[PDB]
């Protein structure tokens, strides 16, 4: 009578919680669609909470729609206002506003992101575009340098010289082992409201790629081989353009199409353009910094105790432990133990004795990985026989 | 888990038909099994051909999944009450021929979470039963049972159609990718049908006019 | 264009009349959404000469969340989409008690239009 | 030469992952670590003099714990955890003795133990003695470290 | 602890009037109650659980759980008094609360209470100073608390389709 | 730190279904509770150098008491009823050690506890001892309480 | 070994033709069988011929090559998460008849560098299969499996060709 | 129980037509068996039928 119990219908979504994997999770930093804080990062989980926090209809919301249906698991959203428009105005008051020092208020404590991505700056293609993109590069190679674990996903102009002269720019080794371009953008499938499609930016596409990659095989396996679920073609090939060739800048990946397989990621190689330093190969440096993540999770467990020779070896046999698994589960090279890893905290092997006054514990690390097969060079003998 | 920690007991839900229309009797067994085991098998026969080209062996008939479990009843504990005779005469009625049609009882074996063969529900009738009483009374009321059940697949024919339209409904619908051919488009949209689409038939259906004319992103309909 | 033309054309559930337009008409993909909206808000008897055709939902009304409910729950909705409503798979039907105002069960049905994770060994001890 | 080492002192560190912190626990009998590699002897038809031993299969064997009965730890709160089925969490444990000083002579580090059995001391009228508490874990691989193997 | 509702009526035509000519009841101004109805595929059914308090949260609605929880009142206090003229020493507080926990984790493993760990289905506390004081304990008092945790009907289903593209 | 629990101090409250008053019995010799998991072994294809140990179910031990043959309490007269098979009854057992003042340190509250044994001490000519009947009981469940768990 | 130290599964592709055109489902299972097994057969037949003069028997038919092979799933230790009806899921449906046909899958079972009979990949369909439930939980998702699978040879038509015309190419 | 506890031992009654008209000896036999033992059992075929749409026995 007052109450009727029944079967009823809606379309509330129920959400689920915690996907971790820091290290891989994106970060959104486009302009707020046009009831969201203007500066805190919000968690976005399915496709479902994309929609109905940022509408459908954007570039931020594209972006959002085009990260889930690549696969991605989470992703997290840093809005930034309800931007002015006349767009030349608003990707200048975009790097503007990323040159704060409220950005690294942010980005330091914020702990729960891996993969800072401004998709926005594909607009400046419409859009000097140069300085434009010199500084729109800088200003995130910056931000991931400052912090503890974050890498960058940067993206090329289409047209060739003016994507030639930004790889030919200066960037320090610092900042270049941590950051990645991948050149073609993307012509996707959704409408723009009419029979033309919608060009978006590779780098959501991209992003749902590393952190599948990583939560199907591993994070250290690559980023590339993976075909590109929503996308018609890239808007330029290679085969047409071939400066970006020119051996003289940074290192850029390729973003393909094939005849008996879709469109595929076709590179992982950082802006290091350095032949013997192993910080490029993007799963490297995600690997890598993984294993930062973790080994600083239980040493801040070992903190507050005595700098005795007890706690030292009580943390060498919990890193130990650790480091036998993961080269058991296939992450690092060697077929011995004694070539895979190695660790040597102590007195005199790390430490000194002014070093444990002033309260420090020092532990080294040695580590040996994985390479890429990214060439296959192929023989044939004959071996004549009679 | 996740909400609380009461058991899931098995319920054996039985019928008269083939389809769920006339419900039997349908009885909640205690004292879970500890083990299932269900166990496939298909026969083949080899092909003793003379030509001597080739070793391969024919598909005669799938023999149906049959379900093995093991039961056990007591009342003399001071939880248990009723009677265990009243608990048997429910598996002794539908493991056995229904007095009004003559035949067995089309049963259903179902437990909380366990999914069976591919589905909620394991479907079939009674191959096999044996009761075994061990413990008795002054005046013989049993009181331990100690059943050994025995199944068969056997489900009914509108479960096995709809299962049968969900793969290959004689449609395709095939997308094509950037960089496509009709060859291989004709190979995507064989292995949808698994039918050998014959490509000549995909320019025919679709109105193309001249083998390429497909655009990265359109939809080509494959029937048959 | 070609999903109006494989995906049957029919009318909308909630029966809308005009003189302008005759009658709306839920055709493609949005009719799959209709027809299984159809079927959890329909129960078995209520159709006459079909009385198969139906969700059966009120079988769970005073049923306590006990999550012997919630596999009975997943169980009903996955045959019944078997049975009658082929034109679309399953994908998974993820049910939560709501947790602002609970006793009410929230159903969410995802459809299809018809690897182990070695990641985490690097996240565990 | 150096002096051997006795069996009097000893450390072990626990870490689970339901808990937040390492804890360290003092025990009094520790039992003593096994690893046997498994082989098999096989009779060849022409040789009667040799015998031909094949290696198979790693075995470790268990870790067996001793304490009195005191307040509850953080171990003997999550044996009962495990023991009652809430969890199958297990640890890495760390087990190190010590010289005069205070240094880690031998460190034998165990991985993944998983808590399998508590044993209780008998209650006697006439006993004069401490209740005593019988613990074991099965852990999954075994690694030595230290400068005295 | 289960519902009153959901049954079928046995020898009963049919009820005298339906909600569907009478739409007075509905005003949600008072006590909450219980609607007897008829369906097409099935008899006269009882179509509701839910007590006279017509409050949101204060979960002494809802009949089941107010004859369970005096269900727990009925035989918890067959053990208090079985343990009654004792002594009030620390003792006889534990011989009370060894039997209270052994039947209350009983209960929650038979599917009574919620919670799938014990930590959050109930709990006892018996003490010096954990409910008592040392003024009760003189005047012959041995008090005892329960915490219980209790399961929610699923009185309403809100069904969502979601589509999922896939190409 | 704290003092251990020694184990010379014990009450046991027995409570049965038969008998309407929750009885106090003084014993000798409680015997000792024990709970194993019972873990089986797994071997793998390619690995050779580790374990794998997979938990299946729970094994609780027995409870064995001994007393002195003394006045008929309401227990042996209960083992009497059970072992001429004339009730099926069991109860709930609470046992627990006492502090130096009275204070209860370690609890461990078995359910269900059913009497499956007697067992009669010797009759010698040359004895010097008391008559001692051993008792033992199967239990279904068991929860250590207390802050000395 | 001679790079690394990871373990190489097992993984059981399917198919629905004969040979390799159109694949189905592929899954690959975690904890190795621990021990294979082979099993080859020829049936022979003794003449029994009237003139006594030699004693011999008559080649028949080759039975086909079967693979016995036994796995394990659990789901409760906790570095398994995914449930094992998800990864039973697919054995059981690869070793049963589909529905799109109305035959078996032809599956193929490869090892990282165990070679098969005289090949690094085992063709065939499944004869056999058991699964075996051993423990459970409160609400029973079962969480421990002891699958015993078996399969028979079953090469396709253009491989068996080709390893016909390696021996004596009628030059 | 509930009146008193005597054994009831089993009995074998025979007769000699399908009914109970004519009865032939019965005896009953001391020492109950322990354990008695009744098995079912019914016999499917399965259908080979050409058509391949359904599984059935």
């Amino acid at each position: 009578t007052m109450v009727l119990p029944g079967v009823s219908y809606n379309e509330t979504l129920l959400t689920q919680a915690s996907n971790d994997d820091p290290v891989t999770m994106p970060l959104f930093i486009g302009y707020t669609p046009p009831p969201v804080t203007v500066m805190q990062p919000v968690s976005v989980g399915s496709l479902t909470q994309a929609n109905s926090l940022f509408g459908q209809r954007g570039t931020l919301a594209y972006s959002l729609r085009h990260f889930f249906e690549n696969g991605g698991l989470q992703c997290y959203v840093l809005p930034l206002g309800p931007g002015k428009g006349e767009p030349a105005a608003r990707l200048q008051e975009l790097i503007a506003a990323l040159q704060t020092p409220q950005m690294l208020e942010t980005l330091l404590a914020d702990d729960k992101t891996g993969l800072v991505l401004v998709p926005e700056l594909s607009e400046l293609n419409e859009v000097d575009a140069d300085a434009l993109w010199y500084q729109g590069w800088q200003v995130l190679l910056t931000l991931c340098r400052q912090a503890p674990q974050r890498f960058a996903l940067l993206e090329l102009p289409e047209d060739p010289a003016s994507a030639v002269t930004l790889t030919q720019q200066s960037f320090s080794a610092d900042q270049c082992q941590r950051g990645a371009a991948w050149w073609p953008r993307l012509e996707t499938s959704y409408q723009d409201e009419s029979s033309a499609p919608v060009v978006l930016s590779p780098l959501p596409a991209v992003a749902a790629a590393i952190q599948r990659s990583a939560h199907d095989n591993g994070v250290w396996k690559a980023p590339a081989n993976i075909a590109l679920a929503k996308t018609r073609r890239p808007t330029q090939s290679i085969l047409t353009s071939q400066a970006l060739l020119d051996n003289q800048g940074v290192s850029c990946n390729l973003i393909r199409s094939f005849v008996g397989k879709g469109v595929r990621l076709w590179g992982c190689r950082t802006l290091l353009n350095e032949e013997n330093t192993a910080w490029r190969y993007i799963q490297i440096r995600l690997l890598v910094s993984s294993v930062e993540h973790y080994l600083s999770k239980l040493a801040r467990a070992y903190l507050f105790e005595p700098n005795t020779a007890p706690t030292w070896m009580k943390l060498k046999g919990q890193v130990w432990t650790w480091l036998r698994q993961q080269w058991l589960a296939g992450a690092f090279f060697g077929t011995v133990e004694d070539e895979a890893f190695s660790l040597s905290i102590g007195l005199d092997e790390t430490m000194t004795e002014d070093d444990i006054r002033h309260g420090k514990m020092i532990l080294q690390v040695r580590l040996a990985l994985l390479a890429p097969a990214e060439f296959i060079a192929i023989s044939l003998t004959l071996d004549l026989r009679d | 888990s996740l909400l609380e920690r009461g058991l899931s007991k098995l319920t054996l839900n039985a019928w008269k038909d083939r389809e769920g229309k006339i419900p039997a009797g349908s009885m909640s067994a205690m004292y879970n099994p500890e083990t299932i085991q269900l166990d496939y098998q298909t026969r083949f026969d080899t092909e003793d051909t003379i030509n001597t080209a080739s070793q391969s062996n024919r598909y005669v008939i799938s023999e149906p999944v049959g379900l093995n479990l093991t039961l056990l009843f007591d009342s003399q504990m001071p939880g248990n009450t009723t009677p265990i005779e009243t608990q048997l005469a429910m598996l002794k009625s539908l493991c056995a021929v229904d007095a009004a049609t003559g035949s067995p009882y089309f049963l259903r074996i179902t437990w909380g979470k366990m999914r069976w063969e591919n589905k909620g529900w394991f479907a079939g009738r009674a191959r096999d039963l044996s009761v075994t009483y061990t413990l008795f009374d002054r005046d013989a009321t049993p009181l331990r049972a100690t059943v050994q059940l025995s199944l068969v697949a056997d489900e009914s024919f509108v479960i096995q159609q709809s299962l049968k339209t969900q793969s290959a409904p004689d449609r395709a619908l095939v997308s094509v990718p950037d960089l496509a051919s009709l060859p291989l488009l004709a190979l995507s949209a064989g292995g949808v049908l698994a039918s050998s689409v014959d490509y000549l038939s995909l320019a025919w259906d679709n109105d193309l006019d001249n083998l390429d004319d497909f655009q990265t992103g359109d939809f080509l309909r494959a029937t048959k | 264009d070609i999903l109006k033309a494989t995906l049957g054309q029919c009318w909308a559930f909630p029966p809308r009349f005009s003189p302008d337009t005759g009658v709306s008409l839920t055709a493609g993909v949005e009719a799959v959404m209709q027809s299984l909206r159809v079927l959890f808000m329909t129960e078995p008897g209520e159709r006459i000469m079909r009385e198969s055709y139906g969700g059966g939902m009120h079988d769970f009304i005073f049923e306590n969340i006990t999550d012997e409910l919630l596999a009975n729950i997943h169980n009903r909705i996955e045959e019944s989409i078997l049975r009658h409503e082929p034109r679309a798979l399953l994908k998974d039907v993820i049910i939560q008690p709501d947790k602002q105002e609970a006793s009410r069960l929230r159903a969410q049905i995802t459809v299809y239009l018809a690897n182990i994770h070695d990641g985490q060994t690097l996240r565990l001890l | 030469m150096s002096t051997p080492a006795v069996s009097h002192r000893f450390l072990v560190n626990f870490l689970f992952n339901n808990i937040p912190n390492p804890f360290d626990i003092a025990f009094q009998r520790i039992s003593g670590l096994s690893r046997t590699l498994e082989v098999s002897q096989h009779r060849e038809g022409g040789e009667n003099v040799r015998n031909l031993w094949l290696a198979e299969q790693v075995n470790h064997g268990s870790l067996v714990l001793e304490r009195g009965v005191m307040n509850a730890s953080p171990l003997t709160l999550q044996f009962d955890r495990v023991l009652r089925r809430e969890s199958t969490q297990w640890a890495n444990v760390v087990i190190m003795l010590l010289n005069e000083l205070s240094l880690p002579v031998t460190t034998w580090t165990l991985s993944h133990a998983l808590p399998v059995r508590w044993q209780m001391g008998d209650l006697d009228a006439g006993s004069n003695q401490v209740l005593i508490n019988t613990l074991e874990l099965r852990y999954q691989d075994m690694r030595m470290l230290g400068v005295k193997l």
